[PDB]
DNA sequence: GCCATTTTCGGCCTCTGTGAAAAACTCCCAAAGTTCCGCTATCAGTTAGTAAAATGATATAAATCCAAC
DNA sequence: GTTGGATTTATATCATTTTACTAACTGATAGCGGAACTTTGGGAGTAAAAGAGTCTCCGCGAAAATGGC
C-alpha cells in the first residue's frame, strides 16, 4: 500500500484540506439530550454522525440513505467510525508561533534568521518592537525598539518604517528573507573567516537553510495560523456509570484555545485599547503552546484535580506514551495466564495446558469443528453445547490441540529462550505443568511464578512455532552455544547417588554379563548399587569420518554406572559415565551427545537422563537433618586461640608499638585466617570417612554425607553455604563498607545472638536493595543495545573483503585465561593457515572451524589466525554470513536474514543480573613487550617491558626468575570519556619541550616534515618522554586510563575493536559468564556507523559534516568506477545512545527515546523513511525484514528495481 | 524438523513451502502425498518435505503446470 | 485467565487488562525481540495486526477460523493512525506515499 | 576552550476503581418542546367471486386372445 | 385350426377440484402536520464606593546538549 513515511511542514492551505469543516463554539454535548451542538468540539457535521447509518434530526435513519447529507441537520449519513478519521481546523484571530520550533534546541526559528531566542521571546510576549520593513531609514531588519523608544522613531519618521511586534512580526521577517542569496551569504563568509566557533555557527544554519531549500518548505509555516483539531473520539468524552462523565484534557485545552481566539475577535470588533489586545493574544499563545506542548513555555496548566493536563506531546512521547505503550507492546488476543507447576512425566516438545483455557482459547476451532461434522447447526448452537460442556466438546478439544502449537511465555523476557513453543497435553486442573528441563531457559521456579499462553492462528505461524519455536530445536544457547538444557538439583543428586563408589558393599566384586544383569541385580536385592563389578560392556566409536567401530571389553565399573548405560545412546564412549556424575560430567555427557550424535538423539537422551534421575533421586532417600552439620570440634580452640592473640595484640596497642590502623588491619587479617582454617578443617572432617574392607583393614572413603553430596554433586549449594552452616559465617561489612573487627563466631546450626542477627541483617538489607537497582540499570542497558543493534540482518552470503582480525591466545600473565580453540570456534579465516615453520596450507581460505578442525588446530600447534568479523565486513546493510561464522544456537553457519543484532543485544544483556617475573614454563623469551614462549610454537606467558636476568634467545627453565561491574560495562558502551585521559602521541616525531605559561605546561612534537605541533599539557601529569626521542603513533604520553575515541583516531578500527571486546570480556569472565566475542564486535560495528569528511573530492559532501559510513562508500565506489577523485573521511565512535539517535530513520528515533526533538528535525528538514528496519515495520504492522520475513522484502526491492 | 531442514537447508524458506503446501491443501483440496496417519497439515507438508518430494521448484513447476492448463 | 474475545478499549482498540474485565496478556518489547531474534515475522505481524488493534482483520480472521480457513490478511494497526492523527494535530505533516 | 543552567532518562508481569471548597437576582421576549386532534397511508384479517388450469373419471374405439365347436 | 365375443389396452372428451387473480369490508396503527400552551434559553441591566496573584512546594542524580564569556 505504502513504500515510506514522509514528514514535513504543515501549510495553512494543507491543514484546511485535511480539515472537513471549522469548530467555532467550545461547546461539547447537551446536557439534557447530551447530543452533539452545532459547531461545537463534537460536531456531527464536521466529524459524522454519532450512530451508525443515521442522523442527528433523525430524518434519514436508515442504510438506504447512505451518503445522503440532511438539509435539516448537515449530517452525512454513514458510520461512527469515521469520526475516528475526520479532522478539524480553528481559523486563529492572530499568529501563533509554534512551541517546539522555537523552544527544541536549537531553536529553528532563531537560528533561520540569526537572533538570539531571548530577543525573540520578548517579541513574542510583546515585550519590544522589531522592524520588518526598514525603508529609506537608518534602521535594519530586526532592530529592537522599545515602545518609547518606538514613540521617537514613530516621531521623527513616522510611516516610512514597519516595526511590528509579536508572532505576527516573526512571521513577516520570515516573508522577507531570501534563502538562496543567505545561503550564498553563507557559502562567501564561512571562507573569509577563521574562528572556529563562527566557522561551526555558520555552518550549522547554512545546513538549516539548505534543508529548508531543498525540502520544498517555506518558513512562513513555521508559525501557525490555522490549527488543527483532532478527531472526537480520540479524545472521548463518555458516559462511565450513572450520568457521571469521563473526559480527556484535551478537551479542555481546546476549550480554552477557542474561548480566547473568540474573546480576540470580539475585541477586535470593539476596538479595544492595546494593552487588552496584547494581553489577549498572550494568552493565545501561552493556550496554544499549552495544547500542543504542556509544560515547555512556562508552568503547567493544572485542572480540576490539581494534576498537570496532557497536551499532544506528552501522549506522543514517553513510556507511557503512544510508541512504547500502544505501538511496540500491545495486548493480545487468544492469550492466557496461569500458575505453573511441574510435569515430571512429560517430554521436551509437551506442556501440561488446562482444559478450561484449552476450551476458552480454541473455541472458534471448536465451532468449526463442530460445523463441520454437524453437531452443531449454526454459531449459536456450537456455542450453547461449549457453554453447556457437553461431552462431544472435549473429543473436539483433544482433535484441534492434537497438533497445533502453543507459545509460553515469562515475563521478564530477557532472550529469545523466554518464549518457547510446546505441544499441549490437555490436564485437569488450573495450573500449567512445565517440563523442568527448559525452567533453566525461563529462569522460572515453581514457587508462584505464572506464564503466559499464546495461541498461533495463522498456518505461517504454526508452522514458524513448530520449526523454529520448538522447545526440541532450542537446546543450545545462543549467547555461547553451551546447552541449555542441562538437568539441575534432582537429576544431578539422582545420577550423582547412582554413580558413586561404595567400599566393601553387599555384592562387590561380582561379574556381570552387561546392564540389564546389574538391573536385574540391583531389583533383586543381591548387589548394591554402589557395588564395584566387573561388567562386560559393548561399546561403540563414531569417529569424525563417520565409521562406526563396534567393541566389548569387561570393565570395572559399579552397578549404578552399568544401568546408566542402558540410556546412553551408541556412539559414546564408557569413560563417559565410568566416573561419578555432577553437575558438569552430566553437562559433558549431553555436549558429547550433541556433537557426535545431532539433535534426535540428544533430546531423548536429555528425557531419559531426567527420568532416571528424578527416579533414583527418589529411591535415594536423601535427606537433611541436624546431625548431618558436623561442626568440628577444633573450632572451638581456633576461636579461643584467635581470641587469646586478639587479646595479646590489644595490650600491644597501648604500647605504642602499632598504630589504630594497623591494629584494625591485624585483627581483620587474624581472624580473617581463622576462617579460612575453619572452613578447611569442616570441610576435611566432612568429606571423609574410614569404612572397613572386605579383608578388614580400615580405608578412606569419600563421605556420603547429605550436605557434602549437595554440594559436590553441584546441584544447589557450595563451599561458602556450608561454611556459613557448620563453621563460622565470618566478617562483615558495615553499611558504609567498613568491616567490623568482631566476626561471628556461631554457625547456622548453634545460632546466633541478637548482636550477631543484627550485623547479618547489614548485609541482606544491602543485598535486596542491590538486587532492585541492577535488575533496573540492566533492563535500561538491554533496552539501549536492542535500540542500537536491531538493524543488523545478515544480508548477503559473502561480501568479498580480504581484511579480518588476527587472534592468539589470551594471556594476563603466566597461564592461559582462554584458548584459541575457545576463540575461532565458529569464525571463517580470512587467509589461509601455514603449518608453523613450513609452506603447508593446513587451513584453506573461507572454512568454517568446527571441532574438527579445532582438534586439528590444537594438536598442530599454530598460535596466531586471522579470521573474518563483523567490524571488517565490507556489507552495504547488515553483514554477511562469512563474516559472522556459526549460528550458535543451531551449530551451522547463520542463515541468511537472521536478526543477529538482536541477538547479540540480549545475549549482552541477560547476564547484567549477575554482575557485580617468575618463570613456570620452559622454553625461550623474546623481546616485543616480553613474550616466553613454550618449546611448541605456543606463547604461554605474555608480560610488559618497563623501561633484566637474561637476553633475547635465551632459553630460560622453570623458577628462572627474569625481573560495579555493569556500570563498567555501560560505560564502555556509551563510549564516556574517562576522568583523567590518558594522552596519546597525535603525530610520530620527536618530543621538544615548550614554555610553561602561566596556569599549564605546553610541550611540541617536531614532525618528520618539520611541522611543529603544539600540546596542551596538565602541570599534575607525569610526563614519560624525553626530549631527543621519537615517538610513534598512539604512543603513552601519560599515563592513565584510555579513551576509546583516541585509540580509534590515532591507531585504527581493530584496536578499539580489541579493546572494548577485552574490556567487556574481562567483566563478563570475572563472574563466570560466557559470551562470544561476535556480539561485541556486533555492537562496536553498530557503534562505528559514522564518519566526518575532511576532503570534499568530486563528492558532493562539504568538509566538515557527519555522514553515515556506508552512504562514504556508495559514494566513492561510485566516483571511483567513474575515475574522478573519491572523498576523504575520518571514522568517529558513538555510544550506544547518540547512534540510536542518529539513525536515518526518523520513527526508529523517536519511538527510542528524545520524541519531541527528533520529530522537529525531521519535520524541518523534511525526511523520508523507506521503512527498511526492524522496529518501523513493528511499528506500521508489516512483515520485518528478517526471519521468514525475509524473502518477501527482497522481492519488494527486486519490484522496486524494476 | 531436522530432516526438512538437512533437505532444505534454511529454515525459513522451508517455513515458506510448508506453509505454501499447507495452505494448498487446507483450501484448494490437494490431497496428501504420503499417508495421513490422522495428522494436520502442517506435519503433513513437513514429511512431504522430509521425503523429498515436495520443494520450492517442485511447487513452482506444478504451478506453472496447472496455469498452463 | 483466559481470553479468545472479549472487549476492546475505547481509544486504542486494543484488548482489555486483567482478569477482572476479561482482558489479554500483554505483548511487550522483549517479547517482540525474542520473536525478531527467532525470525518469526508472520507470528509477529499476527499478534501485532490481528490480534491486537486491526478492526477489519480480527472480525475477518475469526470468520476465516470458524470457515476454516487459517488465514490472514493483515492491514494498518490503528495505534498507528491514532499517531497520525495526533502528529498532524502538531501542525506536522506526516504523510503515506506510494 | 570553559562555566552553568536546561534537558533527558531511570526493568518486566499481576491487581486496581472517582466522587469530597468556591456566594446574585430580575424583567422581557423568542423559540423549542409537549400534547392533542384530524387526515392519510399502510397493512393484517377475512370473506366471497370469476375465469382458467389441473387432474381424474368416464367413454369410445380397437387388439388380440382364448375357449369351444 | 379357427373365430368371434369379451376382456382387456388406447385415445379423447367431460366434470370436479384447485389455482390464479379480482374486489369489498374491517380494524387498526403509524406518521405527519397544525394550533395552542407551557417550558426553556439568551440578553440587558443593576448608580454609597467598593480602585495590584497565586502558592503550596522546596527529601533526584548523572550525563549530555545547549548558550554566554
Ligand atoms: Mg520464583
Ligand atoms: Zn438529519
Ligand atoms: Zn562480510
Amino acid at each position: 500500500e505504502f513504500d515510506a513515511i514522509k514528514i514535513g511542514l504543515a501549510s495553512p492551505d494543507m491543514i484546511r484540506s485535511w480539515s472537513f469543516g471549522e469548530v467555532k463554539k467550545p461547546e461539547t454535548i447537551n446536557y439534557r439530550t447530551f447530543k452533539p451542538e452545532r459547531d461545537g468540539l463534537f460536531c456531527a457535521r464536521i466529524f459524522g454522525p454519532v450512530k451508525d447509518y443515521e442522523c442527528l434530526c433523525g430524518k434519514y435513519k436508515r442504510l438506504k440513505h447512505r451518503g445522503v447529507i440532511c438539509e435539516k441537520c448537515g449530517v452525512e449519513v454513514t458510520q461512527t467510525k469515521v469520526r475516528r478519521d475526520r479532522m478539524g481546523h480553528i481559523e486563529l484571530a492572530s499568529p501563533v508561533a509554534h512551541i517546539w520550533f522555537l523552544k527544541s534546541l536549537p531553536s529553528r526559528i532563531g537560528l533561520l534568521m540569526d537572533m538570539p531566542l531571548r530577543d525573540i521571546e520578548r517579541v513574542l510576549y510583546f515585550e519590544m518592537y522589531v522592524v520588518t520593513e526598514p525603508g529609506m531609514t537608518d534602521l535594519e531588519r530586526g532592530q529592537m525598539l522599545t515602545e518609547e523608544e518606538y514613540l521617537d522613531r514613530l516621531e521623527e519618521w513616522g510611516d516610512e518604517f514597519t516595526a511590528k511586534m509579536g508572532a505576527e512580526a516573526i512571521k513577516d521577517l520570515l516573508a522577507s528573507m531570501d534563502l538562496p542569496a543567505e545561503a550564498e551569504q553563507m557559502r562567501e563568509e564561512l571562507d573569509t573567516t577563521n574562528s572556529e566557533t563562527k566557522r561551526k555557527k555558520l555552518t550549522k544554519r547554512l545546513k538549516l537553510v539548505e534543508a529548508f531549500v531543498a525540502s520544498g518548505n517555506k518558513p512562513e509555516w513555521m508559525i501557525l495560523t490555522v490549527l488543527p483539531v483532532l478527531p472526537p473520539d480520540l479524545r472521548p468524552l463518555v458516559p462511565l456509570d450513572g450520568g457521571r462523565f469521563a473526559t480527556s484534557d484535551l478537551n479542555d485545552l481546546y476549550r480554552r484555545v477557542i474561548n480566547r481566539n473568540n474573546r480576540l475577535k470580539r475585541l477586535l470588533e470593539l476596538a479595544a485599547p492595546d494593552i487588552i489586545v496584547r494581553n489577549e493574544k498572550r494568552m493565545l499563545q501561552e493556550s496554544v503552546d499549552a495544547l500542543l506542548d504542556n509544560g515547555r513555555r512556562g508552568r503547567a496548566i493544572t485542572g480540576s484535580n490539581k494534576r498537570p493536563l496532557k497536551s499532544l506531546a506528552d501522549m506522543i512521547k514517553g513510556k507511557q506514551g503512544r510508541f512504547r505503550q500502544n505501538l511496540l507492546g500491545k495486548r493480545v488476543d487468544y492469550s492466557g495466564r496461569s500458575v505453573i507447576t511441574v510435569g515430571p512425566y512429560l517430554r521436551l516438545h509437551q506442556c501440561g495446558l488446562p482444559k478450561k483455557m484449552a476450551l476458552e482459547l480454541f473455541k472458534p476451532f471448536i465451532y468449526s469443528k463442530l460445523e463441520t461434522r454437524g453437531l452443531a447447526t449454526t454459531i449459536k448452537a456450537a456455542k450453547k453445547m461449549v457453554e453447556r460442556e457437553e461431552a462431544v466438546v472435549w473429543d473436539i478439544l483433544d482433535e484441534v490441540i492434537r497438533e497445533h502449537p502453543v507459545l509460553l511465555n515469562r515475563a521478564p523476557t530477557l532472550h529469545r529462550l523466554g518464549i518457547q513453543a510446546f505441544e499441549p497435553v490437555l490436564i485437569e486442573g488450573k495450573a500449567i505443568q512445565l517440563h523442568p528441563l527448559v525452567c533453566a531457559a525461563y529462569n522460572a521456579d515453581f514457587d508462584g511464578d505464572q506464564m503466559a499462553v499464546h495461541v498461533p492462528l495463522t498456518l505461517e505461524a504454526q508452522l514458524e512455532a513448530r520449526t523454529l519455536m520448538m522447545s526440541t530445536n532450542n537446546i543450545l544457547s545462543p549467547a555461547s552455544g553451551d546447552p541449555i538444557i542441562v538437568p539441575s538439583q534432582d537429576v544431578v543428586l539422582g545420577l550423582y547417588y547412582m554413580t558413586r563408589e561404595k567400599i566393601n558393599a553387599k555384592g562387590e566384586g561380582m561379574y556381570l554379563t552387561g546392564p540389564a544383569e546389574a538391573e536385574k541385580a540391583y531389583r533383586t536385592k543381591t548387589a548394591e548399587l554402589h557395588a564395584r563389578v566387573k561388567v562386560r560392556i559393548t561399546e561403540t566409536i563414531k569417529h569424525e569420518n563417520g565409521k562406526l567401530t563396534t567393541e566389548t571389553k569387561m570393565i570395572d565399573t559399579t552397578v549404578g554406572r552399568a544401568m546408566l548405560w542402558q540410556i546412553v545412546p551408541k556412539g559414546l564412549p564408557y569413560s563417559l559415565v565410568n566416573q561419578k556424575l555432577g553437575k558438569k560430567q552430566i553437562s559433558n555427557l549431553l555436549n558429547e551427545a550433541y556433537r557426535k550424535l545431532g539433535l534426535k538423539d540428544t533430546v531423548i537422551f536429555a528425557d531419559q537422563i531426567m527420568y532416571t534421575g528424578f527416579a533414583y533421586a527418589a529411591l535415594s532417600g536423601v535427606s537433611v537433618g541436624i546431625d548431618d552439620m558436623v561442626v568440628p570440634a577444633a573450632k572451638y580452640t581456633e576461636i579461643a586461640e584467635a581470641e587469646e592473640e586478639v587479646r595479646e595484640i590489644q595490650e600491644q596497642f597501648q604500647s605504642g608499638l602499632v598504630t589504630a590502623g594497623e591494629r584494625y588491619n591485624k585483627v581483620i587479617d587474624i581472624w580473617a585466617s581463622t576462617n579460612d582454617r575453619v572452613a578447611k578443617a569442616m570441610m576435611e572432617n566432612l568429606s571423609s570417612e574410614q569404612v572397613i574392607n572386605r579383608q578388614g583393614e580400615q580405608e578412606k572413603q569419600e563421605s556420603f554425607n547429605s550436605i557434602y553430596m549437595m554440594a559436590d554433586s553441584g546441584a544447589r549449594g557450595s563451599a561458602a553455604q556450608i561454611r556459613q552452616l557448620a563453621g563460622m559465617r565470618g566478617l562483615m561489612a558495615r553499611p558504609d563498607g567498613s568491616i567490623i573487627e568482631t566476626p561471628i563466631t556461631a554457625n547456622f546450626k548453634e545460632g546466633l545472638n541478637v548482636l550477631q542477627y543484627f550485623i547479618s541483617t547489614h548485609g541482606a538489607r544491602k543485598g535486596l536493595a542491590d538486587t532492585a537497582l541492577k535488575t533496573a540499570n540492566s533492563g535500561y542497558l538491554t533496552r539501549r543495545l536492542v535500540d542500537v543493534a536491531q538493524d543488523v540482518v545478515v544480508t548477503e552470503h559473502d561480501c568479498g573483503t580480504l581484511e579480518g582480525v588476527v587472534m592468539t591466545p589470551h594471556i594476563e600473565g603466566g597461564d592461559v585465561k582462554v584458548a584459541l580453540t575457545e576463540l575461532a570456534l565458529g569464525r571463517v579465516v580470512s587467509e589461509d593457515i601455514l603449518k608453523p615453520g613450513t609452506d603447508e596450507v593446513l587451513i584453506p581460505r573461507n572454512t568454517l572451524l568446527d571441532e574438527k578442525w579445532c582438534k586439528v588446530i590444537n594438536d598442530n600447534s599454530v598460535d596466531q589466525i586471522k579470521v573474518r568479523s563483523v567490524v571488517t565486513c565490507d556489507s552495504d546493510f547488515g553483514c554477511c554470513a562469512q563474516c559472522y561464522g556459526r549460528d550458535l544456537a543451531r551449530g551451522h553457519l547463520v542463515n541468511q536474514g537472521e536478526a543477529v543484532g538482536v541477538i547479540a543485544a540480549q545475549s549482552i544483556g541477560e547476564p547484567g543480573t549477575q554482575l557485580t617475573i617468575q618463570a613456570k614454563n620452559n622454553g625461550s623469551v623474546k623481546l616485543h613487550e616480553l613474550t616466553i614462549i613454550d618449546e611448541f610454537g605456543r606463547t604461554k606467558e605474555k608480560h610488559k617491558l618497563p623501561y633484566l636476568s637474561k637476553a633475547d634467545g635465551d632459553a630460560v627453565a622453570a623458577g628462572e626468575t627474569v625481573a560495579g561491574g555493569l556500570p563498567r560495562v555501560a560505560d564502555l558502551f556509551e563510549a564516556r570519556k574517562p576522568k583523567e585521559p590518558a594522552i596519546l602521541a597525535e603525530h610520530s616525531g620527536t618530543v621538544s619541550f615548550g614554555k610553561e605559561t602561566k596556569g599549564k605546561r605546553r610541550l611540541i612534537i617536531t614532525r618528520d616534515s618539520g611541522d611543529t605541533y603544539e600540546e596542551m599539557i596538565p602541570k599534575h601529569r607525569q610526563l614519560n618522554v624525553f626530549e631527543g626521542e621519537r615517538i610513534e603513533r598512539g604512543d603513552v604520553i601519560a599515563d592513565g586510563p584510555e579513551s576509546p575515541h583516541d585509540i580509534l583516531r590515532l591507531r585504527g578500527i581493530h584496536a578499539v575493536t580489541t579493546y572494548i571486546a577485552n574490556e567487556v570480556q574481562e567483566v563478563y569472565r570475572l563472574q563466570g559468564v560466557k559470551i562470544n566475542d561476535k556480539h561485541i564486535e556486533t555492537i562496536v560495528r553498530q557503534m562505528l556507523r559514522k564518519c566526518t569528511i575532511t576532503f570534499a573530492g568530486d563528492s558532493e559532501f562539504l568538509p566538515g559534516e557527519t555522514v553515515e559510513y556506508s552512504q562514504v562508500k556508495i559514494a566513492n565506489r561510485k566516483l571511483v568506477e567513474e575515475g574522478k577523485e573519491p572523498a576523504r573521511f575520518e571514522r568517529e565512535l558513538l555510544g550506544i545512545t547518540k547512534a540510536s539517535l542518529a539513525t536515518e530513520s526518523f520513527i526508529s528515533a523517536a519511538s527510542f527515546q528524545e520524541t519531541t526533538r527528533v520529530l522537529t528535525e525531521a519535520a524541518v528538514s523534511g525526511k523520508r523513511d523507506d521503512l527498511r528496519g526492524l522496529k518501523e515495520n513493528v511499528i506500521v504492522g508489516r512483515l520485518i525484514p528478517a526471519g521468514t520475513g525475509f524473502a518477501y522484502h527482497q522481492d519488494r526491492q527486486a519490484k522496486r528495481a524494476q | 524438523v531436522q530432516d526438512a531442514v538437512e533437505k532444505i537447508g534454511n529454515r525459513f524458506d522451508l517455513v515458506l513451502v510448508a506453509a505454501r503446501r499447507a495452505r494448498q491443501m487446507q483450501s484448494g483440496g490437494k490431497d496428501a502425498l504420503v499417508p495421513e496417519e490422522n495428522d494436520k497439515p502442517t506435519v503433513i507438508a513437513l514429511r512431504e518435505i522430509e521425503e523429498g518430494l515436495i520443494t520450492k521448484d517442485v511447487l513452482d513447476a506444478r504451478e506453472r503446470q496447472e496455469q498452463q492448463e | 485467565h483466559a481470553r479468545s474475545t472479549g472487549s476492546y478499549s475505547l481509544v486504542t482498540q486494543q484488548p482489555l487488562g486483567g482478569k477482572a474485565q476479561f482482558g489479554g496478556q500483554r505483548f511487550g518489547e522483549m517479547e517482540v525481540w525474542a520473536l525478531e531474534a527467532y525470525g518469526a515475522a508472520y507470528t509477529l505481524q499476527e499478534m501485532l495486526t490481528v490480534k491486537s488493534d486491526d478492526v477489519n482483520g480480527r472480525t475477518k480472521m475469526y470468520k476465516n477460523i470458524v470457515d476454516g480457513n487459517h488465514a490472514m490478511e493483515p492491514g494498518m494497526p490503528e495505534s498507528f493512525n491514532v499517531l497520525l492523527k495526533e502528529i498532524r494535530s502538531l501542525g506536522i505533516n506526516i504523510e503515506l506515499e506510494d
